[PDB]
């Protein structure tokens, strides 16, 4: 009956009153925990060496298939890892990955760690099988973002924090609560 | 324990009685004699049937009487005014060039 | 006939017609949980021409095909589809979608670019909604024609020329 | 007339095709159509590993995720004769109880959008967001989840999860009545639900009804209680019950069990210490990936377990269970494979959606909407 | 008028085209404040990109509508489908000149209206027939019985409480002796504001405009996140705008005659300000509806067809007679006030219990 009527617009008329809650977009940078699951980085030793042997461990992980490895084995006087066996391709297709990070989990190098990327979305199916090169702890957005920072001229950013970085991330800095 | 009345008819029309030793039982019928078995079950207060499902045993590593194979789970809700917790299998296999069973 | 082919009204109406984008969002899959989410409650969607989010092609051109599909859905969707103005985008929300994530099977469809053309892929299933602001923010700026591909193609402002419209 | 109610309509979004038998200005029966989506998860999971085969369980459940996770690791357990931690088991019941809520607000939240006043929803969903949170936090996932391993879960839960938990818990017993408030009193509540939704007890059982819709009808029927599986014997608990199948009852019924749950998520929190978090057998668990830097059986093992995947032994298994949507379990055929030689799904929702054209008996038409609302359906179940 | 200014064929002219796109631009910017107003109702940042405040973003609205397909399906003849929204539009523009602005002569000296008659009422209730007409045509011009069904539901609602709107009418005619506006304000004047004197009227009268066309008893099917409306769905581009746009305009001209009725638009004897206090009455109302219209619920007309007809219509020229009755022997006007202010009294400690 009639009385809740009332009391239903007092409730909501407090909270008219109140100034709201929510957080724009990109105008704060979205709150995120340690834990969250990213576009993959790879990662390397502060010996300027990359942690994957093309493990490939992922591979059978993965339910989606989501991953074309060429192994290689390493140059012996100049090798890209220290190990004698690495990943002379290294593809995921991002458009059916499954981010599964049962693949970190099965990954022995720790290459693989989630990143916290999400800012990915063009135009085009073949572009978004992101390769090897972007899929590092070294480069400095998504694949559209880096893009477009070239044309347009204009610098970064990626619109996410988190409290702190995730221990598995150990090389790449973001943004956090500090950053953007 | 509902279940026992039927068990021991079950048992006293021979029919296999299957166990897992995750205390899940199942009952060999063959198809003729189901239906009116399984009338009797819910006379005798079975009171839901929970289950059908179809087996396909086309390829398996151990020999099968039959190849498709039904299974029907009967449970007696003792949240119900009746009922006593009796859940139950029943198996039934199934010749495949018949894949007839009449309905429950 | 649709306001171009002179300096002011090409780049009027494209200011028009992308700051307006009307959703009409094809859930039927937890895409559509998420997209409710996507609306309200943390971010808006009003102050990108939203008030439509619900369903009538009557109402809309922004085309959302959100979730993993089937084969009974394919002639349904194109119909929906076609049953829009001329003028329309084709989003392609989420993995599920996108490229059929994790299933390979005669049921469902994969690569739901089959159906009806693209314009825009937005990966991840479930994505976070604040990813498919990034695409439509993309959406826009495509449309605007202020966009490449990864080769530094350029492309039509429309999904609406790929495969025939109506 | 034959009235053909399509897919995706209006905001209702099963695939729903419905022919309804009208008189034209009322409902006689519906011939409800569907099956205009599924994949066949049951197959597709043979061809797939049982470890992989967890990437399915919440894929299929927009709502309460973990439940059929939960359902299909039970069943894997018991049948190789694994256990779990005691701290994992608090966790998952915590997970669990928090994954209903999650679902409950989606229910009542659409049960709004569907058809009465649209707003609450939006309030509704900020406590989801908060749920949502949560479940980020510690799984790093919005939803779906994986924490939940063999054995126990995967890996310990934040210190952050302390705080945010109790916080959340404070907030909403008040938001909860706050919502309960909107229905109650408005006496056009009661004009839209108390006559709707009719079906016997005993019709229930017939055509199939799970909990929440024979608790829905006051019939007491927690599988939790009847065949109470991890923990919940040990926990107090009530539960919540209507007396009349309508959509009135359903709707607080939910409102009721919500307040439990979080009864049981203050108990849990009691429980809760230290622990490992899986199983530490390492034959049928992976073993931590600290000590691959040690030990080769650790590295065989480790290889071996993320490969080829162990072989069960020879069995067919079945555990009930309640989950928020009702009856859930999973009939479990394994030949001893890396993969099952059959996975049956037992989804309630679809088993609930049989006992449509008897629901909607004589209905009056703009009435038969709310109607199939206020059941719930969660595609997957019927799609499968 | 018989004591009232006149002015140019020209100068009504300019009044009439400045008032049409007044309400045009007022239409537009009503928007804007409806997005963001509930937004904020339910705790929420809106339009505010595109602006600031997203000024701009109708624009941008409008420029979408048109550049499209706007076409007539098969099945469906030509001229009734260009005709059906038309006549809504037109209908909705005309009636809002009759009613004032501010005292006479006083818009720089010249006449606060566009029209003025001197039969206000039956102007009023006269074009309140002709949306109505609009509606069910649109209906069956679309050619789908699944549009027309709903139309029929729509328009036999709306219909029978337009009826009630008859029968609130005439009861300040009553007490005014008279129906022309500018009287009946003026009869507030002196006396007071018209609710006091019958606040059952005010009420019933109140409830009864809700009942209009303004997405308010919320269902009807109404179009827009529900079963539709057969207006709609079967439409496209601007003819579909300007529905909704109709629909809007229905809900201000409500909500300006509300105050037209109960207060004088401008009377208040504390101050003058002509126009602060026409937007001052419209403002309250139009809050207090869309307050309504979000915290409150769709309504099955079913359940309205028995609520209005059954009692909230008798009731209402059951108090008017009892007026009458009073007003016929010509008794103290101080007889009703006790009771009017008695019955809302009666009727409001009602509410609790
Ligand atoms: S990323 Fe890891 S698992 Fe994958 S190939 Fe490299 S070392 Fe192996
Ligand atoms: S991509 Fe993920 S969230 Fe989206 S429909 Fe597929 S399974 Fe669901």
């Amino acid at each position: 009956t009639l009385k809740a009527l009332a009391q239903s617009l007092g409730i909501t008329l407090k909270y008219l009153f109140s100034k709201p809650v929510t957080v724009p977009y990109p105008d704060a940078p979205v709150a995120l925990k340690p834990r969250f699951h990213g576009r993959h980085v790879l990662t390397r030793h502060p010996n300027g060496l990359e942690k994957c042997i093309g493990c490939s461990l992922c591979a059978a992980a993965c339910p989606a298939y989501a991953i074309y490895v060429e192994p290689a084995e390493n140059d012996p006087e100049n090798p890209v890892s220290a190990g004698e066996r690495y990943a002379k391709v290294y593809e995921i297709n991002m458009l059916r990955c499954i981010f599964c990070g049962l693949c970190e989990e099965a990954c022995p190098t720790g290459a693989i760690v989630l990143g916290y990327d999400f800012e990915m979305a063009d135009y085009e199916y073949s572009d978004l099988v992101y390769g090897k090169e972007d899929m590092l702890v070294d480069v400095v957005g998504t694949k559209p973002q880096r893009r477009e920072a070239k044309r347009t001229g204009k610098p970064v950013k990626v619109g996410y924090v988190v409290p702190y970085v995730r221990p598995e991330l150990e090389g790449f800095k973001a943004p956090t609560e500090g950053g953007k | 324990m509902r279940l026992e009345r039927v068990l021991e008819e079950a048992r006293a029309k021979g029919y296999p009685i299957e166990d897992n030793g995750l205390g899940n039982l199942w009952v060999v019928l063959p198809r003729e004699r189901f239906k009116e078995e399984m009338a009797h079950y819910k006379a005798m207060g079975f009171n839901f049937l929970a289950d059908i499902v179809g087996l396909d045993y086309l390829t398996y590593p151990d020999p099968r009487p039959e190849r498709f194979a039904v299974v029907y789970e009967l449970v007696s809700l003792p949240g119900w005014k009746d009922g006593d917790g009796s859940r139950f299998f029943v198996r039934v296999y199934v010749p495949e060039e018949d894949p007839r069973l009449p309905t429950v | 006939r649709e306001g171009i082919l002179f300096t002011t009204l090409e780049k009027l109406v494209a200011w028009g017609r992308s700051n307006s984008l009307w959703p009409a969002t094809f859930g039927l899959a937890c895409c559509a949980i998420e997209m409710m989410a996507s609306t309200d409650a943390r971010n808006d969607l009003a102050r990108f021409g939203s008030e439509v989010f619900r369903a009538s092609p009557r109402q809309a051109d922004v085309m959302i095909v959100a979730g993993r599909l089937s084969k009974k859905m394919a002639p349904v969707m194109r119909r929906v589809w076609e049953q829009m103005p001329d003028p329309k985008w084709v989003i392609s929300m989420g993995a599920c979608a996108s490229s059929g994530g994790m299933f390979n099977n005669y049921a469902i469809v994969q690569n739901v670019d089959s159906v009806v053309p693209v314009d825009v892929y937005v990966p991840g299933c479930p994505p976070r909604p604040e990813a498919l602001i990034y695409a439509v923010m993309q959406l826009q700026k495509k449309v605007r024609g202020q966009a490449y591909n990864e080769r530094g193609e350029r492309l039509p402002p429309v999904a609406a020329w790929k495969r025939t419209r109506g | 007339m034959t009235l053909n109610v399509g897919p995706q309509h209006p905001s209702t979004h099963g695939v729903l095709r419905l022919m309804v038998t009208l008189s034209g200005e009322e409902v006689l029966e519906v011939v409800p159509h569907i099956g205009y989506l599924h994949t066949g998860f049951e197959k597709t999971m043979e061809h797939r590993t049982y470890l992989q085969n967890i990437t399915y369980t919440p894929r299929m459940d927009y709502l309460h995720s973990f439940a059929h996770d939960l359902a299909y690791a039970l069943a894997v357990e018991k049948l190789l004769g694994a256990v779990v931690p005691p701290r994992a088991e608090t966790i998952r019941v915590i997970l669990n109880e928090l994954s209903r809520l999650a679902s409950h607000l989606v229910f009542l939240g659409t049960g709004l959008l569907d058809l009465g006043a649209l707003t609450p929803f939006f309030y509704a969903f900020r406590e989801r967001e908060t749920i949502l949170d949560l479940f980020e936090w510690v799984t790093g996932q919005r939803f779906h989840h994986n924490y939940i391993r063999i054995g126990g879960v995967k890996e310990d839960l934040p210190e952050e999860f302390v705080p945010e938990l109790k916080k959340l818990l404070e907030v909403l017993p008040h938001r909860i009545d706050e919502y309960e408030a909107l229905f109650a009193e408005s006496p056009i509540f009661y004009e839209r639900a108390r006559g709707v939704g009719v079906i016997p007890p005993e019709v229930a059982i017939d055509l199939g009804l799970t909990g929440g819709s024979l608790r829905a009808s006051g019939v007491n029927y927690d599988v939790r209680k009847a065949y109470p599986y991890s923990g919940y014997e040990t926990y107090t608990f009530d539960v919540p019950l209507g007396e009349r199948g309508d959509v009135f009852d359903r709707m607080l019924v939910r409102i009721r069990e919500m307040r439990e749950s979080v009864k049981i998520i203050k108990q849990a929190l009691e429980r809760l210490e230290p622990g490992p978090v899986r199983d530490p057998n390492p034959q049928i668990t992976p073993p931590p990936r600290h000590l691959l830097e040690t030990s080769m059986e650790a590295v065989i093992y480790h290889f071996k377990h993320y490969t080829e995947g162990f072989h069960p032994p020879k069995g067919e298994v079945y555990v009930p269970t309640e989950s928020a949507r009702g009856e859930l379990g999973y009939y479990i055929v394994s030949d001893g494979g890396s993969m099952p030689y059959r996975v049956k799904v037992r989804a309630p929702s679809f088993v609930n959606l049989q006992s449509l054209p008897y629901a909607c008996k004589g209905e009056q038409v703009p009435d038969m909407v709310a109607i199939i609302a206020s059941l719930d359906p969660v595609m997957g179940d019927v799609d499968r | 008028t018989w004591s009232y200014p006149v002015d140019p064929y020209w100068m009504v002219a300019l009044k009439a085209l400045l008032v049409v796109v007044g309400l045009l631009t007022a239409f537009a910017f009503m928007t804007l404040i409806e997005r963001r107003l509930l937004a904020r109702f339910q705790v929420r940042m809106g339009p505010n990109r595109v602006g600031p405040f997203g000024l701009l973003q109708p624009l941008a609205d409008a420029i979408k509508s048109i550049f499209k397909e706007d076409i007539v399906v098969a099945q469906a003849d030509r001229f009734l489908f260009v005709l059906a929204p038309l006549i809504s539009v037109v209908f909705a523009l005309l009636a809002f000149g009759l009613i004032p602005f501010g005292p006479p002569g006083s818009f720089f000296g010249y006449q606060p209206w566009v029209i003025n008659l001197d039969l206000g009422i039956l102007y009023l209730f006269a074009v309140s027939e002709l949306a109505v007409y609009g509606i069910f045509l649109s209906g069956w011009a679309s050619g789908s019985k699944y549009s027309l069904l709903g139309s029929l539901r729509s328009s036999a609602s709306l219909i029978s409480y337009e009826l009630g709107l008859g029968l609130a009418l005439l009861a300040p005619v009553l007490l005014v002796g008279s129906l022309n506006l500018n009287d009946i304000v003026n009869w507030q004047k002196e006396h007071g504001w018209l609710f006091l004197y019958a606040f059952p009227a005010f009420l019933v009268y109140l409830i009864a405009s809700m009942a209009e066309a303004a997405r308010t008893p919320f269902d009807l099917p109404e179009a827009e996140q529900e079963l539709v409306g057969g207006y709609h769905t079967e439409y496209s581009s601007i003819k579909w705008a300007l529905f909704q746009m109709a629909e809007y305009i229905h809900f201000i001209t409500a909500s300006a005659l509300i105050p037209t009725l109960f207060l004088g638009g401008w009377t208040m004897p504390v101050l003058e300000v002509p126009y602060l206090w026409m937007f001052l009455k419209i403002a309250f109302f139009l809050f207090f509806f869309i307050w309504i219209r979000a915290t409150w619920f769709r309504l099955r007309y079913d359940q309205l067809l028995r609520f209005g007809w059954g009692f909230l219509f008798p009731l209402a020229l059951l108090w008017f007679l009892v007026t009458a009755l009073v007003v016929a022997l010509d008794l103290p006007r101080t007889y009703l006030l006790y009771l009017s202010a008695l019955s809302f009294l009666v009727l409001l400690g009602a509410v609790l219990y």
